[PDB]
């Protein structure tokens, strides 16, 4: 499996470097947070005015991420 | 010297409150206008078919929109 | 609000001003949009005084090091500097180092 995953990874490499120069809070929500990191902190502090659950905010976030 | 540079740090203090609220709120605006596109430009193409029944993708995006708005 | 469709008044001053504080001014601007007229130009006027401070105590420090003991000397001096370096209105930093501050300097 080590062996493998570096033979495809080394593919994956090879193949780049071609591609691209011919185009020229708590919970771990993922990269997406980093696009709404202060929203994500202002929505806690003021957690009394918005009503829907953190585990649904998430698919929100989710379901609505482009 | 001394005397103005305290006043400019206090002025740039607070700024820097005012200024955190309106990035959050850029954030909201940013996926909400996205969706308006969406929902704005899933109608269109029934004036340009003319057409029957509301298609699923507007009758889930509608709900999405509201959700997110309130 | 602040003016902005004066283009011609707005331009010159800027025109008028330096390139420190142009630069200066330039980065601020944004800001614009959450205060109002009276604190925008206090805003502004504020980070330009400071420059002008520093630049200032800078200056007279200088002096000291060459053994100049008078307001009157050391402007001598300057002028002398620049047919020197030749020969190899006043700004806000020149107003705080003349031989009568200003009023608002006490």
């Amino acid at each position: 499996a080590m062996l493998e995953q570096q033979q495809l990874e080394e593919s994956e490499k090879q193949l780049q470097a071609e591609m691209d120069k011919a185009g020229s809070s708590s919970a771990n929500l993922g990269a997406s947070s980093l696009t709404l990191k202060h929203l994500i902190a202002r929505i806690d502090q003021k957690r009394e005015r918005v009503r829907a659950s953190d585990a649904e905010l998430r698919s929100l976030m989710n379901e609505v991420r482009k | 010297l001394r005397e103005q540079i305290l006043l400019n740090g206090a002025r740039k203090a607070r700024l820097t409150e005012l200024v955190k609220e309106r990035m959050a709120y850029q954030e909201y605006q940013t996926i909400l206008e996205d969706l308006d596109a969406q929902v704005n430009a899933a109608y269109l193409k029934r004036t340009r078919t003319m057409g029957p029944g509301i298609g699923d993708l507007a009758r889930t995006l509608m709900d999405r929109r509201r959700r997110w708005i309130e | 609000e602040h003016n902005l469709l004066e283009y011609r008044e707005n331009t010159k001053a800027e025109k008028k001003r330096s390139r420190e504080e142009r630069e200066l001014l330039n980065k601020a601007k944004p800001f614009a949009r959450m205060m109002n007229r009276h604190d925008f130009e206090q805003f502004c006027q504020g980070l330009i005084d400071e420059l002008n401070l520093r630049q200032a105590i800078a200056q007279l420090q200088e002096w000291r090091s060459m053994r100049i003991g008078d307001l009157k000397s050391g402007e001598k001096y300057e002028q002398e500097k620049a047919l020197r370096i030749q020969k190899s209105p006043p700004s806000g930093a020149a107003l705080l180092v003349a031989p009568e501050l200003p009023a608002r300097y006490k």
